[PDB]
């Protein structure tokens, strides 16, 4: 039932964080109900609740979405403190998606968190310990691809957040390095980001550009992770070349001269590192 | 009681004091997603509005067929937005996928071609689509007068064009690319 938790906080001595478990609880569906209460220990009638049974109550309700009920409690109980604003940002993303509000929205609570800080009853500092769990819950669980890079702009210039999370600059570089690339992200770097994974899973995206022959993004997108941009313009060497032979044009002389000349023309424009090109000429050289 | 909400709340279709009927009496639960796919999409054609009521609609082939089917009353600053995540959903059927990607490339040509001038050589989409119609030769004049002969690759692309002076535009780009010596786009 859930008309009874009102009047419950409304006599005289009930803690008015407390409540709002009993509501959020005990008034969802059956198994949400269940499974989350997993953290309790002991009986029904000896669980009085506190500032820590919310927290897996928050995000157990988080996942396997669903929000209205949250963004709809938290305004009987406990009002406009930034919290809910920290959790109406996720009607605005990830529900409703008009990204602009969302930008609007931000901001004030930012606003807000700063001026109201010049005794609450959400544990001050537990905003700070749990929005950071909002963030990476709004970021993991996005399913399209380009569903993503709104996101991942959005932040941008708010980066004193994330404690923990994946570092935002890098990762909205590569967003916008694909912008209208067919490719996706595989979301391995978006839970665990570390600097060397960053390259042991976009070697595969590399490879991945260089079969489709779209190699231009192919130099920023490698360029962010500062790997060794060499084999690449070989790469584009030989697809050139397959493409002259597919035309033939390697038989008449004057192809030839004007590809064998464009090769180090277009190779000062790269500044590759002389042995790489040394082994480009002569092996072409021993195949003469 | 409860159920004489949406049947007198779809009469006059004020579908936002009717998707609150089925979320706060609701109980949120799984399968509710179709009742509320059902009325967004009812809303999302009756107003000039329309931009915002159909990126939350979970059913993708949903998304699909209203998208194609009102396509028209929209900004080119908005219906590129709405059809990008569409023609990026991982799931609508590969048949849809062509359709909505092909009207995705005349949006897009109508975007360039609509700003080449400092302003108006139209309206909107509409009003460019309509002199596409129309006469079809300022239009090809004016991509030509920037000398951008690949815009105009398409803008014709999408509309037939003289048999006697196609020639005369095609040539005119080999000509500009050779002047540059960049071989393999002049064998393409």
């Amino acid at each position: 039932a859930p008309i009874l938790s009102v009047l419950a906080s409304c006599l005289q001595g009930a803690s008015a964080i407390s409540c709002l478990c009993v509501w959020i609880i005990t008034s969802v569906e059956d198994n949400v109900a269940t499974e989350a209460m997993g953290h309790i220990q002991d009986s029904t009638e000896d669980h009085t609740w506190n500032l820590e049974d919310l927290s897996v109550i928050w995000r157990t309700l988080l996942t396997r979405q669903k929000s209205k009920t949250l963004i709809r409690g938290f305004q009987l109980f406990f009002k406009d403190s930034p919290l809910l604003l920290v959790m109406e940002m996720y009607e605005l993303c990830m529900f409703f998606r008009n990204y602009k509000e969302a930008e609007a929205k931000l901001l004030e609570f930012q606003k807000s968190l700063e001026t109201l800080n010049t005794h609450p009853v959400i544990p001050a500092m537990w905003l700070e310990d749990q929005v950071c769990f909002l963030l990476k819950l709004m970021l993991q669980q996005c399913k399209t691809q380009y569903e993503l890079g709104k996101l991942l702009q959005l932040f941008v210039e708010r980066e004193h957040l994330f404690s923990d999370g994946p570092d935002v600059k890098k990762l909205c570089i590569l967003c916008q390095i694909l912008k209208d690339t067919s490719i996706a992200i595989n979301h391995t770097i978006i839970t665990s980001y570390s600097i060397e994974n960053l390259q042991h899973e976009c070697r595969s995206i590399l490879e991945r550009l260089q079969t489709d022959g779209q190699f231009a993004l192919a130099r920023r997108v490698a360029e962010l992770a500062e790997l060794p941009v060499d084999n690449l313009v070989i790469k584009e060497i030989t697809q050139e070349m397959q493409t002259l032979k597919h035309i033939e044009q390697w038989s008449l002389k004057q192809a030839r001269i004007d590809f064998w000349k464009k090769c180090h023309e277009n190779f000062k424009k790269n500044s590759i590192s002389s042995k790489a090109a040394s082994s480009f000429f002569s092996t072409q050289a021993h195949v003469a | 009681v409860l159920s004489e909400a949406f049947e007198e709340s779809l009469v006059a279709r004020d579908w936002s004091r009717a998707l609150q009927l089925t979320e706060v009496y609701g109980r949120d639960v799984d399968d509710l997603s179709s009742i509320k796919d059902a009325v967004l999409s009812c809303a999302v054609a009756c107003d000039k509005e329309g931009w915002q009521y159909l990126f939350p609609v979970k059913d993708a082939s949903l998304r699909s067929r209203l998208a194609l089917q009102f396509v028209d009353r929209w900004p080119l600053e908005s219906c590129l937005e709405i059809l990008a995540y569409c023609i990026s959903d991982t799931a609508v059927q590969e048949g849809l996928k062509c359709e909505l990607q092909r009207k995705l490339a005349e949006l897009q040509v109508y975007q360039k071609i609509l700003g080449l001038q400092s302003p108006p050589v139209w309206c909107d989409w509409q009003t460019l689509r309509s002199c596409c119609v129309e006469d079809p030769s300022t239009v090809m004049n004016m991509i030509l007068e920037a000398q951008e002969y690949e815009l105009c690759e398409e803008w014709g692309c999408l509309y037939p064009i003289p048999r006697e002076h196609l020639i005369s535009l095609h040539q005119k780009h080999l000509l500009h690319l050779l002047e540059r010596r960049d071989h393999d786009k002049a064998l393409q």
